[PDB]
RNA sequence: CGUUGGAUUGUUCACCCACUAAUAGGGAACGUGAGCUGGGUUUAGACCGUCGUGAGACAGGUUAGUUUUACCCUACUGAUG
RNA sequence: CUAAUUAGUGACGCGCAUGAAUGGAUUAACGAGAUUCCCACUGUCCCUAUCUACUAUCUAGCGAAACCACAGCCAAGGGAA
RNA sequence: GUUGGACGUGGGUUAGUCGAUCCUAAGAGAUGGGGAAGCUCCGUUUCAAAGGCCUGAUUUUAUGCAGGCCACCAUCGAAAGGGAAUCCGGUUAAGAUUCCGGAACCUGGAUAUGGAUUCUUCACGGUAACGUAACUGAAUGUGGAGACGUCGGCGCGAGCCCUGGGAGGAGUUAUCUUUUCUUCUUAACAGCUUAUCACCCCGGAAUUGGUUUAUCCGGAGAUGGGGUCUUAUGGCUGGAAGAGGCCAGCACCUUUGCUGGCUCCGGUGCGCUUGUGACGGCCCGUGAAAAUCCACAGGAAGGAAUAGUUUUCAUGCCAGGUCGUACUGAUAACCGCAGCAGGUCUCCAAGGUGAACAGCCUCUAGUUGAUAGAAUAAUGUAGAUAAGGGAAGUCGGCAAAAUAGAUCCGUAACUUCGGGAUAAGGAUUGGCUCUAAGGGUCGGGUACGAUCAACUUAGAACUGGUACGGACAAGGGGAAUCUGACUGUCUAAUUAAAACAUAGCAUUGCGAUGGUCAGAAAGUGAUGUUGACGCAAUGUGAUUUCUGCCCAGUGCUCUGAAUGU
């Protein structure tokens, strides 16, 4: 049966803070501690300690993410600009 | 009901000062002093407790025979088998495919 | 009167900066034959978290190629590399994320972390999560690259300066808040010894320019010129304008 | 010979309700703090208004703020001799 | 609201001298914070009474201190009023 | 005061294993140096020609030179961090993990015998995980241990708690109780054995399966069958019954014996404390260092058949210094002028009632210390009660009283939807006697039976001077205004608040040849193990909403001006 809602996991907060902020927290807090899709080994293992901190259950491996998430929107535009500019060294 | 006593000057909780009950062959309760539990070495590959190997506190290790710090494989008392079937498999394969990377850019310099 | 709280901080005492945990300075490698000629390959071994730092160091191991032995580094991780990942470093390297150029190696539009200011000083700029550095051109004549820091600033320095490709880790960290006193608490905690901060104004004059009256107030334009002298400068200083800051800022 | 009971106010004062035969005015170090109480005033904390560039000010408003000793002499109450 | 209210609350506003991070207005939740009324409760009161223990009190032993010009019954008079 | 922590006179503190000692922490601090008139200040690997190990070369000989390394560059700093190794019984007027008795272990130095190994020189076995009594290994390199947060439930161990049978001793016995109380123990160390996890082999999976209290796992190989490993921990045996515990039966001024017997077999668990494992929650917090020990990679070299190699296998020999070790640790051994109702770090922890380390009563142990006697006036201090009224008392309900556990019913405005809420308002509660529901374990060819061990929950009768959370224990509630968002903080000793802080909001400075700050100075220092998602400097003060106009003045600032000062 549905617990609560709106807040979510942020019900731990009670009454405190005032709900914008809360608002706001919820989201990166379900955004960190979600499990992620492995790039290397193809099961959603990848589970965060550490802020920018990504690592696999099994298959043990650590990737550098964003602080509450794994990629960041500016590191994953950035990554294909390197592509880009990389195409035109050797082409 | 009966009641017991440290045996040594220090009067802390500190993790030197770990304590166990006994009963002893005067019938009575009494405290003896326990060193800290020694943990399972690991492997240098990836960090599993290594089999094979016993597990003692550190200087302990002088006053044990050589049969309990390794196994009888290369790289016994350090990695981890399936560890050492990689490097086995990455060795092999790399010097092949070493050769291979060779007499192809041989080629590649005698047509072009 | 008193020496205020900001004359305090330059002794030293209370105020030196929280180390026990640190995993020791993030540095570029040493710039020597094989990075200023060739390229070196490495492996991060880890990557790691630093206490009172954002974003994650990658410990990353080299051979030493004057002796047989390993050599390991620590750098600060840029977003995307991973353990087990291959780095090179070296004048001639191919241009991905985690690797490690020279500035005039790189074409405009790179984007590029922990970069030297002069060749050498094993990285300067953009060290923060999330920062990094744009490449916004070349003058191949006097070797000199022109780039973007993440203040908005545009400085200009030797080609031969190092940076790593990509961005730095942990990004996003400041858009969450930190919701009450003790996340905060603890955040300074693995800092150093500036939190909380008293207002000058709940103060008595002894204790600072604000101090006293029997109103809470400043009674003088907290505007303070650089002229100033220490024991006067808190407030604004030496501040060109004041105010809510209307309209698009963004350097032009 | 008696001259009161209450609502508001720290109040004296004022002002209403109500009873009553009547609800007279005064003194006693503006009787009476080793008799009390401590609400006001009037230290040190603090908010606002006004004034002052400021420290600070206000016979303006507001809140919190340690009430010591008698076993002596006399007086007085009783008590022996 | 009360029998009665210099109290409280809701209104009104040419407001001595309200007012916008000198932050203005609103605000659930929280308060050994200031204030008002209501129910319950009651010796707070009308109006006092009674009980327990330990004191005080009398005895043995033990045994200080403050204070002290000289001292210690009044009325009036004058007199540093 | 015959007593004492007083007075007089003596006696008493035993260590290879317990501490110090060794290591490193924040930090402290010599040295080549650089400042300073100088007492001295700065720096600690820093602009320095910074030191010592392994063995070979000697057969004038004792240690010169021949290699090759290592460039690690003082030292001090923990009686709670790290850390080689000891236990049980007995014993003193007073010492004991220190003495005695027995039984071990570590480190260093010496070493010889046995075993192992070798004619295939430097061991075999197992498909594998890996096995072992052994099974050469210099430089160099690399790995591991030392070595690490917190909370949660779940699993297991130990000690304690509860308890059946029996063998002893004790108490009660008018009456009743096969009863009440008590003894029944087993160290370090050693042998064999014992484990959640992990891993190997066979196998190839949808009709998806396995599986935790907690949803995580499998074609990167699940479920299944068979094996491998750690030895926390437990079991049996050695130690070791000879010790210790409990009894009976004799001896006698004594030192004090002597002789016997018994010391056995079980049960139970959301119990309690503590240890530990596999997991899970949390973080803009991710939770020391060094000494030291071992391992592996490497293969320098040294080595046998007429006899070599081996001291990481067994047994054997010698040694282990210096200092502390008594006692108090507190309502009398410390600090408060004192044998002061104050202060002062910590370990062990029984039974009942009960949610309980609460209160209240008890066992073990320890106390019974605090001037005493006689009376019981006033006034007190501290504890209680009062008819009818019910805040009329007072600045003010100050003080006091009322409420309270648990089960069930029932619960408003408003709200950031989380709350408000134990809202408010109600019923019930003893004793005794029954009923019902809730579990374990074993054999079933390739429906059930049999046995043993637990207080929980509901329902029903009976019963009482209508009592029953019977003591103890235990919220008063409601409607508003002002004010601070909240938790948090301060005026030790008259102010705890609306004051301070806080998250949030905003403004300011700075790209290191720098911002802010320290210093007499400096080859000086904080931020800085830092780099704008940063450091430094101010203001306002959670949320929602909104932040208007004024740059003349005072400040601050400027890619501006120029013929005035
Ligand atoms: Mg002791
Ligand atoms: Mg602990
Ligand atoms: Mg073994
Ligand atoms: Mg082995
Ligand atoms: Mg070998
Ligand atoms: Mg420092
Ligand atoms: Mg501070
Ligand atoms: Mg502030
Ligand atoms: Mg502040
Ligand atoms: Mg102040
Ligand atoms: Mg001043
Ligand atoms: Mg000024
Ligand atoms: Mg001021
Ligand atoms: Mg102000
Ligand atoms: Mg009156
Ligand atoms: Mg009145
Ligand atoms: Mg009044
Ligand atoms: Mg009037
Ligand atoms: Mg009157
Ligand atoms: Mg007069
Ligand atoms: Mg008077
Ligand atoms: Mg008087
Ligand atoms: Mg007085
Ligand atoms: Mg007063
Ligand atoms: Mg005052
Ligand atoms: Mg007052
Ligand atoms: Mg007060
Ligand atoms: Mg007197
Ligand atoms: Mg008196
Ligand atoms: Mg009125
Ligand atoms: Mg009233
Ligand atoms: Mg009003
Ligand atoms: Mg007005
Ligand atoms: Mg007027
Ligand atoms: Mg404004
Ligand atoms: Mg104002
Ligand atoms: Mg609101
Ligand atoms: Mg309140
Ligand atoms: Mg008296
Ligand atoms: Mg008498
Ligand atoms: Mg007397
Ligand atoms: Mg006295
Ligand atoms: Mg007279
Ligand atoms: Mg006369
Ligand atoms: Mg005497
Ligand atoms: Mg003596
Ligand atoms: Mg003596
Ligand atoms: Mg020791
Ligand atoms: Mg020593
Ligand atoms: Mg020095
Ligand atoms: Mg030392
Ligand atoms: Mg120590
Ligand atoms: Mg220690
Ligand atoms: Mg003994
Ligand atoms: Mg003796
Ligand atoms: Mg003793
Ligand atoms: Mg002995
Ligand atoms: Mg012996
Ligand atoms: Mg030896
Ligand atoms: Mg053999
Ligand atoms: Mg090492
Ligand atoms: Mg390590
Ligand atoms: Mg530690
Ligand atoms: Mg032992
Ligand atoms: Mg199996
Ligand atoms: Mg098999
Ligand atoms: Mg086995
Ligand atoms: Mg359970
Ligand atoms: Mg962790
Ligand atoms: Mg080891
Ligand atoms: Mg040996
Ligand atoms: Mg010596
Ligand atoms: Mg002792
Ligand atoms: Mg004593
Ligand atoms: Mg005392
Ligand atoms: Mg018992
Ligand atoms: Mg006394
Ligand atoms: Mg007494
Ligand atoms: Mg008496
Ligand atoms: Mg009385
Ligand atoms: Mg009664
Ligand atoms: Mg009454
Ligand atoms: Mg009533
Ligand atoms: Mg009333
Ligand atoms: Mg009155
Ligand atoms: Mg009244
Ligand atoms: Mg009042
Ligand atoms: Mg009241
Ligand atoms: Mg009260
Ligand atoms: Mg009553
Ligand atoms: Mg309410
Ligand atoms: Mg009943
Ligand atoms: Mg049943
Ligand atoms: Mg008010
Ligand atoms: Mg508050
Ligand atoms: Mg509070
Ligand atoms: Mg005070
Ligand atoms: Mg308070
Ligand atoms: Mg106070
Ligand atoms: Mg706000
Ligand atoms: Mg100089
Ligand atoms: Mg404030
Ligand atoms: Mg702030
Ligand atoms: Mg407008
Ligand atoms: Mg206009
Ligand atoms: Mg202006
Ligand atoms: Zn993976």
């Amino acid at each position: 049966a549905k617990r609560t809602k709106k807040v979510g996991i942020t019900g731990k907060y009670g009454v405190r803070y005032g709900s914008s902020l809360r608002r706001q927290v919820k989201k990166l807090e379900i955004q960190q501690h979600a499990r992620y899709d492995c790039s290397f080994c193809g099961k959603k293992t990848v589970k965060r300690g550490a802020a920018g901190i990504w690592t696999c259950s099994c298959c043990k491996k650590t990737v550098a993410g964003g602080a509450y998430t794994v990629s960041t929107a500016a590191a994953a535009t950035v990554r294909s600009t390197i592509r880009r500019l990389r195409e035109m060294v050797e082409a | 009901a009966q009641r017991v006593t440290f045996r040594r000057r220090n009067p802390y909780n500190t993790r030197s000062n770990k304590i166990k009950v006994v009963k002893t062959p005067g019938g009575i309760l009494r405290a003896q002093h326990v060193k800290k539990l020694a943990t399972r070495p690991k492997c240098g590959d990836c960090g599993s407790a290594l089999q094979g190997i016993s597990t003692l506190r550190p200087r302990q290790y002088a006053t044990v025979s050589k049969t309990h710090k390794t196994v009888s494989r290369a790289y016994g008392g350090s990695r981890c088998a399936n560890c050492v079937k990689e490097r086995i498999i990455r060795a092999f394969l790399i010097e092949e495919q070493k050769i291979v990377k060779k007499v192809v850019k041989e080629q590649t310099e005698a047509a072009k | 009167g008193r020496v205020i709280r900001n004359q305090r901080k330059g002794a030293g005492s209370i105020f030196t900066s929280h180390t026990r945990l640190r995993q020791g300075a993030a540095k570029l490698r040493t710039l020597d034959y094989a990075e200023r000629h060739g390229y070196i390959r490495g492996i991060v071994k880890q990557i790691v978290h630093d206490s009172g730092r954002g974003a994650p160091l990658a410990k990353v191991v080299f051979r030493d190629p004057y002796k047989y032995r390993l050599r390991e580094e620590i750098f600060i991780a840029n977003e995307g590399v991973h353990t087990g990942q291959f780095i090179y470093a070296g004048k001639k390297a191919s241009l991905n994320v985690g690797n490690v150029l020279p500035l005039g190696s790189v074409p405009e539009g790179t984007i590029v972390s922990n970069v030297e200011e002069k060749p050498g000083d094993r990285g300067a700029l953009a060290r923060a999560s999330g920062n990094y550095v744009i490449i916004i051109g070349h003058n191949p004549d006097e070797n000199k690259t022109r780039v973007r820091l993440p203040s908005g600033a545009k400085k200009v320095i030797s080609s031969d300066a190092r940076g790593v490709i990509g961005v730095i880790a942990g990004g996003g960290r400041v858009d969450k808040p930190l919701l009450k006193a003790g996340r905060a608490f603890h955040k300074y905690r693995l800092k150093r010894n500036s939190w909380p901060k008293t207002r000058g104004v709940a103060m008595n004059p002894v204790d600072h320019p604000h101090g006293g009256g029997n109103h809470q107030h400043i009674g003088k334009a907290s505007t303070i010129s650089r002229g100033a002298v220490s024991g006067q400068k808190a407030g604004l200083i030496a501040a060109r304008r004041t105010g809510l800051l209307r309209g698009s800022q963004k350097t032009q």
